[PDB]
């Protein structure tokens, strides 16, 4: 918590930096729908695959996160964000405006920060969610409690890589499509192994329910990600 | 009387390390080798029963719990650690789900639970981090069967087939080799018993092994007859007896 | 016993409420108004017990106008009914019960629609072409019932309003001093300062 | 406090004795039916009152509390032994018997070695009573170690103290009279004084008799104490 | 259950923690306060860095507290909504009480006080954020400007300017800023605005934010083409000579 | 020795001693001389008040308890008034409930007990002052001296301060004379007045300087300062 | 770095003496009573020209009686003000009279000693020491004009004359001089006003300093900008006259 | 107990009577029913004694506080909302109090605000609150007009706490009258029934319910 000479929070800092470790996680917003991509730690063949959820969570019907970092911190943040969608849910019979809910676990993350003596959350999320003021939104929030809007952002390992690459190939008249290749081909070229497999990752979208007039949300089956990875032309 | 270290000893470290979660997890490295292994109609969790005294009687002192009916765990690193987690793992399976929805939680909620409980030994002031890694195998109606890992960061991660502790590279290697999806549970079992004889040092036999199972619902386990809905634990410790069974034909 | 009476029409809402504020054998005053803003588009009129009905109203005032400033945005009518009324729900088992009655009209700028909510002191919400709380309802909303058509003007409205004001000056034994009228549309709210002799 | 060193000492409890050995010197010694307890004051200066700064405590009316090393300490535990005393009596009825004083005592002293947000006790303290099955002499180190005693010493003297001690068991196994053990106190008092012997000196005593005090804990005064001053006296050249 | 004091005095007498405080202050983007003669103006800089944002749902850095009271911020984001939403809660908590809405001196005190509370108390650091709050008082038409730090010390400046560079462009307001001739409106007043950021930011794209507070409840931000038209007219018109 | 053993109240040096308890004890050796003396029939307290510049007030050494009792003070101040406070309670809780005037040698095991658990608990100092305190009770005058330490001591006369060493082999050497001065209250305040001067590198103690406190037999504790003290100068 | 309220082998608070080296740092006040009144001064030094300086609040009104300048982190004062008027206007509720001078003062100290955690023998609610020291002057029946210097070590003193400050050494020893128990109150105006010019970095104007005084019949006053030029004339005049 | 407060052309008319009981004994018959808060500001007192005394002392308090706070006299409107809060704090607890608190500053003009024990707070012209006050309220409604003279005015407030003195068994004793100004209170003396009653059935030739 203490400030240091140069007015950093060593404790801050060093969650980042823990995070830059985490497996790359990739949001991009188009205007019909928005990607969720995540990278998975190096993982192991035995690895059950059909029931692992270690990077991606639903927060409500309507918005999800991308984790990087601590998991077991991730999870304890996430159940508390889902607490408060269902609070707002109750309270005004209306789905919670995605701003004031990553706004409030920004505030928590925030708190570990100013009081208390504990460690902040060694955790970076990328918010992807839909409400019908700002229809479809991206966000991020770090260790810091700081948070930020995007059309396109990357947390964990090569951010710095993987953000120049986005800034290059990223146009805000891009369907949801377009955006699905982007962060794959992003993903591909900055991966520390060599090909980047089904088994490597994790894949989500929130679309404009195939054929309705609602929001969707698609948490990607494995099977999924091997056809979408063959499609975009990486095998 | 009051404690002064209200702060985390848990703490990050310039590199990003969390220092006391490396350090535990360095204590499951110097713990007795346990494994878990995935059927299609079944779990296996095995370990080996390293006794203090030969003076000691082994069979006082289990390393394989069941945790509800269904769902049973095995740990490799601090004993005393795990002993204490299974505690407030039942207590949890009671409090956080059974008194609420009148049946017991499916695996996944209850190793939550228990992922939970040592992730805030990770975070609160004034402890260090459960020094074990547990392997937790169950069955549930909606989910079928599992096996899942839980960490002493608070990590979990689920499992077609694992081992933690001493040899756990070798062991682990020993499974990828091993290991397919149209396996029985007898197989498994005999997968599980060759495995551990690569772990064990001495004796290897049904007094100095430890295995449990989530196979089939035990109606002569269940105690009472009469509601033919309820037809009894699907978790059962195997005996000294039946072990030795598997290693003459192993 | 306060008259408060609520009539949505087509394009709006109409509120009307009693004037009068009598302790005892005294009446204290003749132009109460019984109503607070609680967003540019929703309005909100109470009646119940002597102190509670006040306080809770402006509670729920800065409430609103606390989130209006947060988010920079107007909270649906629906939302700010939901709202009141989990108030008042944790209000009824509290230790000392909030007993106000209210009504919530309100414009919802996002559907172009008017609406109006009626909820009591237990939190019982429900959403009326028309409403009323106390006896007044007793006679008005049979009246309504009869004259009331959903495709009404503003005007219409308040000619319908008027024919309920007579019916209660006539019928009810209490004198509350006329009402204070208010309309609130697509063009927020606005009082017809002219209805004791209109 | 709370450290255990390399090899399973608590180096903190360990200084706190240094302070007990610091002090004065006090002693008790059992008698047939009771318990004799005796002080040295040093006097620092002829301003100091005599007879005025009484070390000796009582707790409840039959067990009698003498110490050495830091006093405030010792009114410390006094005042818990106290409070201790009157909740046994309260629940159930009788005095507290010594052996379960004792125990309170004790577990209150180990208390203080168990946190890191507290120091030891600088004081060991030897105490006792009648109770309903004879007399009992206990004495209490910083580590809240205590054992029952046939006589017991503690302080700067505590060495010299101790061998007077270790002598009377030996000549008088079959019993020593509390009228006896009162003239031996103030003897020992005076045989520890030798060491702080450019400093003067204020001897008291207590005692705890089923036969003379009648089971209540009195201070040695008047005639009494003026006869054990002149035996110690005499004894001393 | 945590009061350890982490802010103390030193042996020279300063309070390291507050101190560190500012430190924090000093990297955060820059912002700057000035007031006319009948408007306050507000402008924020956004870093070069990070180009790729959404602007609709970004957090700007200027607040509305009530409806005729502003805040902007240097130095650390997420401690600047903490005294946000501590100040708009007061803020309806005076117009439920008192019956009327807080006067920027009032609402300036209290932000001070809460920045001030949180260098004297056991376990918590101080805000590692300096505040502008801007406005008028209720049926005031008189502009008000004010700043507060780290240690709870406040002030009313006729324009100040904080976060990095801040010592660049307080220099230039020194020299620009005649105390008996403020500018006469909102245009004259902005543009002075854009200058002084023009000092330090070097693109002033859309990286300049403007808002501009005027009397009863009167408070609007300026969108990327009327900055522009600020931005393009100063650097043609002063060139040659 | 003496290198990570004064952190705090709650070690013990490997020469068992309690440095924090230690340090306590020197802002006594820091503070303004005082004296206290009784005989049988009064007690007497004598305080030399200190100035911070020659256009301060000398600040006040001697407090009043209850009708009974009263306490001069040396080192810490605010100490002083923590300290008088809570005697200032016992004295009247003791009034109230028992309608009995507190023993002075209560209150000496009071204060003593109160300063103990400073020189125990983590995170809190010792009482950094020593006091002084006389009274006259059921069995005559008394004068006790307080140390930061919990110790109390009943004495015929003593002295605490800066230079107090001088007062005490005074007061030692005079013994005799002053503990009979009975039924004389101005004789016993001469001979406590003479007794503070044996600690004067100072200067001569002036109108202003000087701090005179009484009690006995049939006078109510009472204090005296500026113009009051003249007649013994 | 160990404990806030430990003490040092001379005998010393630690935090206790660095924040009165936190006062050293702040501007000079200064204070002088008369038998017609008392007088406080304040340096203002505002950080920048830019600084409305009139809205720096260094003399602030306790009660009608009494009034009170600061010198140090001035920031830590507010809460120490608060509880003065507090205490104050309480003491008029419960005896329907004004608080005598001294007794606010112990109060306020009183509230400065509160510092730790809550240390045993009773609470402490605040982490550290104030960083400020006051001057506080007032009138009360029984004692007439009054000024004491408040220190965050919880003592006061009373004093006929008082600086505090960065540039209290040199204005003490000025005051040594200069005082005596006759001045009349515009004696003690000019006192004050001098005595700053002397010590402060800018030229004395009616913006960089700010006087005000309180007398039994009209009160605290804080005396207006107006009002201290044509005091800050008149010293010019007499000066340059001598 | 009566008290009255009426706005008109020339500001606030504050008039109270003087009686205390305690059942049908009159305890006293020369009590204060009129607070001075500030030169500004008036509170009436009605209902239980220490009540109002003791909360209307405190009110002034809580003022005085706000004038060293803010560096300017409290609003008429934040006075009584002071109040009004605290007495609703106590809601059901059984406090008894008829209170108006009455003043003037520039920003509000004069303003009269009822507020009670019930947590009631109301603004407007005319009040009368007590155990009398339909007795005030026939006289007072009855020849009250706007633009009554200052001389008229107090005379009506003069004559309706007479009103409600002779007829309410629970007041009595003398009348205490109060002007209040832009600049504001003016105190215009305290007027014993004993005597009034006597001079204004006189000069009036009112009061023929009464023989002699
Ligand atoms: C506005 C005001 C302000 C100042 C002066 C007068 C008034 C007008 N107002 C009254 O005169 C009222 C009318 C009665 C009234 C009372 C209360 C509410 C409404 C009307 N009288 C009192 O308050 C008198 N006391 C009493 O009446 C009592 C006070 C306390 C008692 O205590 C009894 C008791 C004690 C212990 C336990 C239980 C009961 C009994 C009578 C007082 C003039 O001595
Ligand atoms: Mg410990
Ligand atoms: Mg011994």
């Amino acid at each position: 918590t203490i400030f240091s000479p140069e007015g950093r929070l060593y404790q801050v800092e060093y969650a980042l930096e823990s995070i830059s470790h985490a497996g790359t996680a990739i949001g991009i917003m188009a205007s019909d729908g928005i990607v969720l991509a995540a990278e998975r730690k190096v993982t192991s063949t035995l690895l059950e695959q059909d029931t692992s959820t270690e990077k991606l969570y639903k927060l409500n019907d309507k918005i999800a996160v991308a984790v990087a970092g601590l998991t077991a911190d991730a999870e304890i943040l996430i159940n508390t964000a889902r607490i408060h969608a269902q609070n707002y849910l109750k309270t005004y019979n209306e789905d919670i405006p995605v701003e004031i809910l990553v706004r409030r676990l920004s505030d928590i993350k925030q708190g570990y920060t100013q009081h208390g003596g504990l460690r902040p959350f060694g955790v970076s999320f990328i918010y992807a969610g839909y409400d019908d003021r700002y229809g479809y939104q991206l966000y991020t929030s770090n260790p810091s409690g700081n948070y930020t809007g995007w059309k396109a952002i990357s947390v964990g390992a090569n951010t710095s890589a993987a953000q120049t690459l986005l800034q290059m190939d990223y146009k805000d008249d891009m369907k949801v499509d377009d955006a699905i290749e982007l962060a794959l081909k992003t993903l591909s070229k900055t991966t520390d192994s060599s090909a980047l497999t089904y088994d490597r990752l994790e894949f989500a979208t929130i679309r404009k329910g195939a054929n309705d007039g609602e929001v969707y949300q698609k948490i990607f089956k494995p099977q999924e990600i091997k056809d979408i990875l063959v499609k975009t032309g990486i095998t | 009387m009051t404690d002064r270290y209200s702060f985390s000893l848990t703490t990050f470290s310039p590199s990003g390390k969390l220092g006391q979660i490396d350090y535990a997890l360095t204590a499951v490295k110097q713990g007795v080798t346990s494994l878990g292994i995935k059927a299609t109609n079944g779990v296996v969790i095995a370990t080996e029963k390293k006794s203090s005294s030969p003076l000691a009687m082994s069979e006082t002192l289990s390393k394989v719990s069941l945790l509800t009916p269904d769902i049973g765990a095995v740990y490799s690193g601090m004993g005393p650690d795990y002993r204490v987690l299974v505690d407030k793992s039942r207590k949890v399976a009671h409090t956080s789900y059974k008194r609420i929805y009148g049946e017991y939680p499916p695996t996944k909620l209850l190793v939550s639970e228990v992922a939970k409980i040592m992730q805030e030994a990770t975070q609160s002031g004034g402890v260090r981090p459960f020094g074990v890694s547990l392997l937790i195998a169950g069955h549930d109606e909606f989910n079928g069967f599992s096996l899942y890992q839980v960490d002493p960061s608070g990590s979990y991660f689920p499992w077609k087939a694992t081992a933690i502790g001493k040899g756990s590279v070798a062991a682990k290697t020993f499974l990828e080799k091993r290991w397919n999806d149209e396996l029985e549970l007898e197989d498994a079992i005999h997968i599980a018993l060759l495995t551990l004889k690569e772990s064990v040092e001495g004796e290897f036999n049904g007094d100095t092994i430890e295995l449990a199972i989530i196979g089939d619902e035990n109606p002569d386990l269940l105690g009472y007859t009469g509601i033919p809905t309820d037809k009894g634990p699907r978790f059962r410790k195997l005996t000294s007896q039946e072990i030795n069974d598997r290693l003459e034909a192993l | 016993m306060d008259i408060i009476l609520g009539i949505r029409v087509q394009d709006s809402v109409i509120l009307a409420s009693s004037k009068a504020v009598t302790r005892g054998i005294s009446v204290l005053k003749d132009s109460d108004d019984k109503t607070r803003q609680l967003s540019p588009h929703t309005l909100m009129s109470f009646a119940g017990e002597a102190g509670d009905t006040v306080q809770f109203a402006e509670y729920i005032q800065a409430n609103i106008q606390l989130y209006s400033i947060r988010e920079d945005y107007e909270l649906s009518p629906q939302a700010v009914s939901s709202f009141v009324r989990q108030e008042l729900a944790k209000s009824i088992r509290s230790r000392r019960p909030y007993q106000v009655n209210v009504l919530i009209g309100g414009y919802d700028k996002k559907k172009n629609k008017p609406e109006l909510y009626q909820i009591d002191y237990l939190g019982t919400k429900v959403e009326l072409p028309y409403g009323a709380h106390g006896y007044s309802g007793f006679y008005t909303f049979s009246l309504l019932d009869h004259h009331y058509r959903p495709d009404m003007t503003t005007e219409e409205g308040l000619d319908l309003l008027k024919l309920c004001v007579q019916e209660l000056e006539k019928r009810m034994p209490m004198d509350f001093k006329g009402v204070i009228v208010k309309i609130v549309d697509k063009d927020g709210i606005r009082q017809v300062d002219d209805f004791q002799a209109q | 406090n709370s450290v255990f060193s390399p090899d399973g000492r608590n180096f903190q409890v360990e200084y706190a004795v240094k302070a007990v050995e610091n002090g004065t010197t006090s002693i008790g010694i059992k008698c047939n039916d009771g318990v004799v307890f005796a002080v040295e004051k040093l006097i620092t200066s002829k301003l100091l009152v005599p007879q005025k700064n009484v070390k000796i405590q009582v707790v409840d009316r039959h067990i009698g509390c003498v110490y050495s090393g830091l006093i405030p300490d010792g009114r410390h535990l006094v005042n818990r032994g106290r409070e201790e005393a009157a909740s046994f009596k309260k629940l159930y009825k009788t005095p507290i018997p010594i052996p379960a004083f004792a125990d309170r005592l004790g577990q209150y002293v180990q208390a203080h070695t168990l946190y890191n947000s507290v120091r030891p006790f600088g004081v060991s303290t030897i105490f006792g009573g009648v109770d309903k099955n004879g007399a009992h002499l206990y004495m209490l180190e910083p580590s809240g170690s205590y054992w029952g005693y046939k006589g017991a010493a503690t302080g700067k003297g505590r060495q010299s103290a101790k061998a007077e001690l270790e002598k009377l068991v030996d000549h008088h196994p079959e019993g020593l009279s509390a009228r006896e053990a009162v003239k031996q106190a103030a003897k020992i008092i005076y045989l520890a004084h030798e060491d702080n012997k450019e400093k003067d000196f204020e001897l008291e005593i207590s005692w705890c008799s089923l036969s003379e005090t009648n089971g209540l804990h009195k201070f040695v005064k008047g005639d009494l104490l003026q006869e054990a001053i002149d035996f110690a006296q005499k004894e001393i050249n | 259950g945590y009061d350890r004091a982490l802010s103390i005095f030193s042996p020279d007498g300063h309070i390291f923690q507050v101190e560190y405080a500012l430190e924090a202050v000093k990297r955060g983007t820059c912002a700057v306060g000035v007031k006319g003669k009948n408007c306050v103006v507000l402008g924020c800089e956004r870093r070069s860095t990070l180009k790729l944002q959404d602007t609709r749902i970004t957090p700007s850095k200027v607040s509305k507290i009530d409806s005729h009271v502003v805040l902007s911020f240097s130095g650390l984001n997420a401690d600047s909504r903490i005294l946000i939403e501590k100040a708009r809660v007061e803020a309806q908590s005076h117009r439920l009480t008192l019956e009327d809405p807080v006067t920027v001196e009032y609402l300036t005190r209290y932000v001070a006080g809460v920045q001030q509370r949180y260098t004297q108390s056991g376990g918590v650091r101080p805000f590692g954020v300096s505040t502008l709050i801007a406005g008028f008082d209720p049926r005031d038409d008189e502009p008000k400007l004010y700043q507060t730090e780290p240690s709870g010390i406040y002030s009313s400046w006729s324009a100040q300017t904080i976060g990095r560079n801040s010592k660049t462009v307080r220099e230039f307001l020194e020299k620009n800023y005649d105390r008996k001739e403020p500018p006469a409106t909102v245009e004259e007043c902005v543009k002075l605005t854009v200058r002084s950021l023009l000092e330090v930011v070097q693109t002033g794209a859309k990286n300049i934010e403007i808002t501009v507070v005027k009397p009863d409840s009167d408070i609007v931000a300026l969108s990327s083409e009327e900055i522009n038209q600020y931005v393009t007219q100063i650097e043609q018109e002063k060139q040659e000579q | 020795f003496r290198n990570n053993y004064d952190g705090d109240t709650v070690t013990f040096s490997p020469t068992g001693r309690l440095f924090q308890v230690e340090y306590a004890l020197e802002a006594i050796k820091q503070g303004s001389v005082t004296v206290g003396l009784r005989s049988n029939t009064h007690a007497v307290l004598v305080a030399l008040k200190r100035n911070a510049d020659e256009l301060s007030s000398y600040q006040k050494k001697i407090i009043k308890c209850d009708e009974h009792m009263g306490l001069s003070l040396a080192g810490l101040a605010p100490d002083a008034r923590v300290l008088s406070n809570y005697l200032r309670q016992q004295c009247n809780y003791s009034s109230l409930v028992f309608n009995r005037k507190l023993a002075v040698e209560r209150a000496g095991h009071l204060l003593c007990d109160k300063a103990q658990k400073n020189t125990q608990s983590y995170g809190g100092r010792p009482y950094g002052v020593g006091l002084l305190i006389i009274g006259y009770d059921k069995s005559g005058a008394h004068l006790l001296e307080f140390q930061p330490s919990g110790n109390v001591t009943e004495l015929y006369g003593t002295a605490i301060g800066a230079r107090s060493q001088g007062a005490k082999t005074y007061l030692e050497r005079t013994l005799d004379t002053f503990i009979k001065i009975d039924g004389n209250p101005d004789e016993l305040i001469k001979a406590g007045v003479e007794a503070i001067s044996q600690s004067l590198r100072d200067e001569s103690l002036t109108v202003d300087n000087l701090s005179i406190a009484i009690v006995g037999k049939d006078t109510p504790f009472t204090i005296y300062d500026g113009e009051a003290v003249a007649k013994y100068i | 770095d160990r404990g806030v309220s430990t003490f040092s082998p001379e005998g010393r608070l630690f935090q206790v003496e660095y924040s009165l080296e936190a006062i050293k740092l702040g501007s000079t006040a200064i204070g002088i009573a008369t038998k017609e009144g008392v007088v406080l001064g304040v340096e203002k030094r505002a950080t920048s020209p830019l600084l409305e300086s009139d809205s720096i609040e260094k003399i602030v009104e306790i009660d009608r009686h009494i009034g009170c300048a600061m010198s140090g982190l001035t920031a830590d004062a507010r809460s120490m003000i608060e509880h003065a008027r507090t205490a104050a206007v309480t003491h008029n509720l419960y005896y329907d009279e004004d608080i005598n001078v001294e007794s606010l003062t112990q109060s306020v100290c009183d509230l400065a000693l509160r510092f730790g955690e809550g240390a045993s023998g009773e609470e402490r609610l605040m982490s550290r020491p104030f960083g400020v020291a006051l001057l506080i002057a007032g009138h009360d029946a029984d004692d007439g004009y009054q000024l004491f210097h408040a220190e965050p070590s919880g003592t006061f003193y009373r004093y006929n004359a008082k600086a505090i400050g960065s540039g209290s050494e040199g204005a003490q020893a000025e005051l040594l001089n200069e005082w005596h128990s006759s001045l009349t109150l515009k004696e003690a105006e000019l006192l004050v006003l001098k005595i700053l010019k002397q010590v402060m970095e800018e030229k004395l104007d009616e913006n960089n300093a700010q006087l005000s005084c309180i007398t039994k019949q009209d009160g605290f006053k804080i005396y207006d900008n107006e009002k201290t030029a044509e005091l800050i004339k008149e010293l010019k005049e007499k000066e340059a006259a001598e | 107990t009566t008290t009255l407060a009426f706005r008109f052309q020339g500001g606030i008319i504050v008039a109270v009577d003087s009686r205390a009981t305690a059942g049908n004994w009159v305890a006293s018959q020369t009590v204060k029913k009129v607070i001075e808060i500030n030169p500004f500001l008036l509170g009436t007192m009605a209902g239980g004694a220490a009540d109002c005394q003791f909360w209307e002392t405190w009110l002034g308090s809580q003022c005085r506080l706000h004038e060293l706070r803010e560096k300017e006299r409290i609003s008429v409107a934040a006075a009584s909302k002071i109040l009004s809060n605290l007495v609703y704090q106590y809601k059901g607890a059984g406090l008894s109090m008829g209170t108006m608190i009455c003043g003037y500053t520039r920003k509000e003009g004069p303003t009269i605000y009822y507020v009670d024990s019930d947590g009631t707070r109301l603004k407007g012209d005319i009040f009368c609150v007590g155990s009398g006050q339909t007795f005030a309220y026939g006289v007072l409604d009855s020849n009250y007009k706007w633009d009554l003279s200052v001389e008229d005015a107090l005379y009506l407030g003069k004559r309706s706490i007479l009103a409600a003195a002779h007829r309410d068994a629970y007041s009595g004793g003398s009348v205490n009258l109060y002007h209040v100004t832009e600049d504001g209170w003016i105190y215009h003396g305290n007027h014993d029934v004993g005597e009034l009653f006597w001079k204004v059935k006189e000069e009036e030739g009112s009061f023929n319910n009464v023989i002699g």
